[PDB]
């Protein structure tokens, strides 16, 4: 499936 | 892009070595990050303040 | 675009039945416009007033 990568920042 | 290496790394990272398909982040679109991958347009308007 | 016959008037007709290269123009990135013809990203920021 398809992954998201982000970063971790409010 | 670490120059040393050349490596991008974090989240572009992901998406040049293709571990991770899509990057919906706080990324800033910047000229160095259109070399090697490509952006939308951009959703969300900001500036130095 | 025309009424029910899709013949685009307008600066996008230009580019989109193969008149103009290229329309550095006040044209806004839309979706429909998007379909039919590439867009760059944004160089200005603006709305409905
Ligand atoms: N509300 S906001 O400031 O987050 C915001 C910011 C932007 C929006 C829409 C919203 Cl709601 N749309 C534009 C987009 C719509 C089309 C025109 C320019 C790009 C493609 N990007 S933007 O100018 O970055």
């Amino acid at each position: 499936t398809v992954v998201v990568t982000t970063i971790l920042e409010s | 892009r670490d120059a040393d290496t050349k490596i991008w790394n974090g989240m572009v990272g992901e998406l040049v070595y293709g571990k991770a398909d899509i990057a919906i982040a706080p990324l800033t679109i910047t000229l160095v990050r259109e070399e090697v991958i490509d952006f939308s347009k951009p959703f969300m308007s900001l500036g130095i303040s």
